[PDB]
């Protein structure tokens, strides 16, 4: 009877691992 | 993986699939089984997933549903609960005809805010407790369930979610639209519960939140900044709102006594700070000669 | 209301304690190393203003990638992979809105592929035995926040910004516990902004003085000194713009006069 309520400055890189 | 599970019956219908009543079958132990179907393509294991599980692996309590294991498939996610007779809706509607004695109602109060201040503590607000998600046994005892809308809270206490708590049990902070909100909203919650539990009928059964607002203000008077100090000023107050008088509180609920009249006034308090917490309510005059009855199913 | 503060406390206190990673997990990783690790949270710091995440969000992240590597082992070239994991999982728990997972699979290049960021989430989901819910630096900032004599949003964003500098280097801050970290971050920047100490009303709250926090402290002052140099930058960065008060361009005191 009524429901329950329901729910690019940076750009995007490959990680570098040198060591 | 699932094999020693037997699926008896259908128990609930519950939003991400269905939930079931199953038996295991080396142990004999009585389950409630819930789905969750993943598909591909989707957002991944979903947000109410996560905290239900992580937040109810946290509270172990009597008067919490008891999770038992999660069935973690690639395919689809399997929810293993304790096992309860029905939910308190469906427990007041067979009762609907000579109604639930005062020993009783005063025995589920006493164990749900029992089971809330144990949440509380953990820093978990429940926002979706109505009977529907409250489950009891053969013997007496009453549990919170549901804990999909759950979350963890901070000190203080964020911005949270907005749509939160089904509409005939959200506080009246939340309806107008403030920056905080926090324990007090599951107190009223209880609340409306507990006269629920009296009159067998929802306290304030409204259709929009406008509505809602407005049984609110009949019932219990229109909040104005001497009882609520802040109310004028909150983001979906309308100064054109009717200003409606304050009732004899006994008017509220009637068959109440004046011990039960107190602890709901002091739980349907309009200002969020002074609303009782499920931790001194423990303490009221009310509980005094709280037993622990057998319901009649 | 003070309610149930002390009772939270209590339970996170206790719960800090089971949440916590091993001291020295990088000890018996075969191909990761401390300095690979500090590369990988600076990155998850500008993902998290990329999308205006709460720093809480951050903290927890690091816990997930904390405690999966103290028991997974990990080569190099999935450490992206568990890193983005921990970000959405964190995401899912903390925030409103949470970004979705073609958002997780972008800012990474393309690295991996959208399956890949779900199979991850369900192996660190089934590592962690699902306890999601762990204490933090912030969580303890944020009490402590309240015992301020008064209020000063510079003494918070600095101790927020000490607080995030602790993520980056696993040596040292392993071996402290989050309300630890937090103790010596909220004094330190009390210190610098003000020249107040830690309060005594935190010496009740905490059973923590400045004795029991001075290890941590003198850490944290290296590190605090040291920050213009790191090898990672994006928290200096973050905590340049207003939204933070630019206290990352504080003067540090140069001794701490215990
Ligand atoms: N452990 C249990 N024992 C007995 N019945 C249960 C149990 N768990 C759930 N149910 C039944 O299933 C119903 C829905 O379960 P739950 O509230 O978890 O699902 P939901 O999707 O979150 O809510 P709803 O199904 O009401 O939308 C409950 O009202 C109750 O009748
Ligand atoms: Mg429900």
């Amino acid at each position: 009877h009524h429901a329950s309520p329901r729910k690019h400055t940076l750009k995007g890189r490959r990680l570098v691992f040198d060591n | 993986s699932m094999e020693n599970f037997q699926k008896v019956e259908k128990i609930g219908e519950g939003t991400y699939g269905v939930v079931y009543k199953a038996r295991n079958k080396l142990t004999g132990e009585v389950v409630a089984l819930k789905k969750i179907r993943l598909d591909t393509e989707t957002e991944g294991v979903p947000s109410t997933a996560i905290r239900e599980i992580s937040l109810l692996k946290e509270l172990n309590h009597p008067n919490i549903v008891k999770l038992l294991d999660v069935i973690h498939t690639e395919n689809k996610l399997y929810l293993v609960f304790e096992f309860l007779h029905q939910d308190l809706k469906k427990f007041m509607d067979a009762s609907a005809l000579t109604g639930i004695p005062l020993p009783l109602i005063k025995s589920y109060l006493f164990q749900l805010l029992q089971g809330l201040a144990f949440c509380h503590s953990h820093r978990v607000l429940h926002r979706d407790l109505k009977p529907q998600n409250l489950l009891i046994n053969t013997e007496g005892a009453i549990k919170l369930a549901d804990f999909g809308l759950a979350r963890a809270f901070g000190v203080p206490v964020r911005t949270y979610t907005h749509e939160v708590v089904t509409l005939w049990y959200r506080a009246p902070e939340i309806l107008l639209g403030c920056k905080y909100y926090s324990t007090a909203v599951d107190i009223w919650s209880l609340g409306c519960i507990f006269a629920e539990m009296v009159t067998r009928r929802a306290l304030f059964p409204g259709d929009s939140e406008i509505d809602q607002l407005f049984r609110i203000f009949r019932t219990l008077g229109t909040p104005d900044e001497v009882v609520w100090p802040g109310v004028t000023s909150m983001p979906d107050y309308k100064p054109s709102f009717p200003k409606w008088a304050r009732q004899d509180f006994s008017k509220v609920v009637p068959p109440l006594d004046e011990d039960g009249r107190s602890l709901l006034s002091q739980m349907l308090h309009y200002d969020p700070n002074k609303r009782i917490s499920a931790k001194a309510a423990l303490a009221h005059p009310f509980f005094q000669d709280v037993t622990k009855p057998v319901p009649h199913l | 209301v003070p309610d149930y503060h002390e009772d939270i406390h209590t339970y996170l206190r206790e719960m800090e304690v089971k949440c916590k990673p091993k001291v020295g997990y990088m000890k018996k990783q075969p191909d990761i190393t401390n300095s690979m690790r500090a590369i990988l949270v600076d990155w998850l710091v500008e993902v998290g203003e990329e999308y205006k995440l709460q720093n809480e969000t951050l903290h927890l992240a690091v816990n997930y990638i904390d405690r999966f590597l103290s028991s997974m082992s990990v080569l190099r070239g999935k450490l992206q992979l568990v890193g983005t994991a921990a970000m959405l999982l964190a995401s899912k728990f903390e925030e409103i809105y949470p970004p979705e997972v073609a958002e997780f699979v972008y800012i990474t290049d393309d690295t991996y592929t959208k399956k890949q960021v779900l199979r991850m989430e369900h192996l660190v989901l089934k590592v962690l035995t699902f306890d999601l819910a762990a204490p933090t630096v912030n969580q303890f900032l944020t009490q402590y926040f309240l015992h301020q004599q008064p209020a000063n949003c510079k003494v918070e964003s600095l101790a927020m910004f000490l607080g995030e500098l602790s993520l980056i280097d696993a040596d040292p801050y392993l071996k402290y516990l989050p309300s630890v970290i937090a103790g010596a971050a909220f004094h330190l920047a009390l210190y610098t902004v003000t020249g107040q100490s830690w309060p005594e009303s935190l010496i009740r709250k905490t059973g923590y003085t400045l004795e029991s926090l001075k290890p941590c402290l003198m850490d944290l002052h290296q590190t605090y000194l040291k920050a213009p140099q790191h090898a990672q930058q994006s928290i200096r960065e973050k905590y340049k713009n207003s939204k933070y008060h630019g206290v990352s361009l504080l003067n540090p005191p140069e001794t701490l006069n215990l």
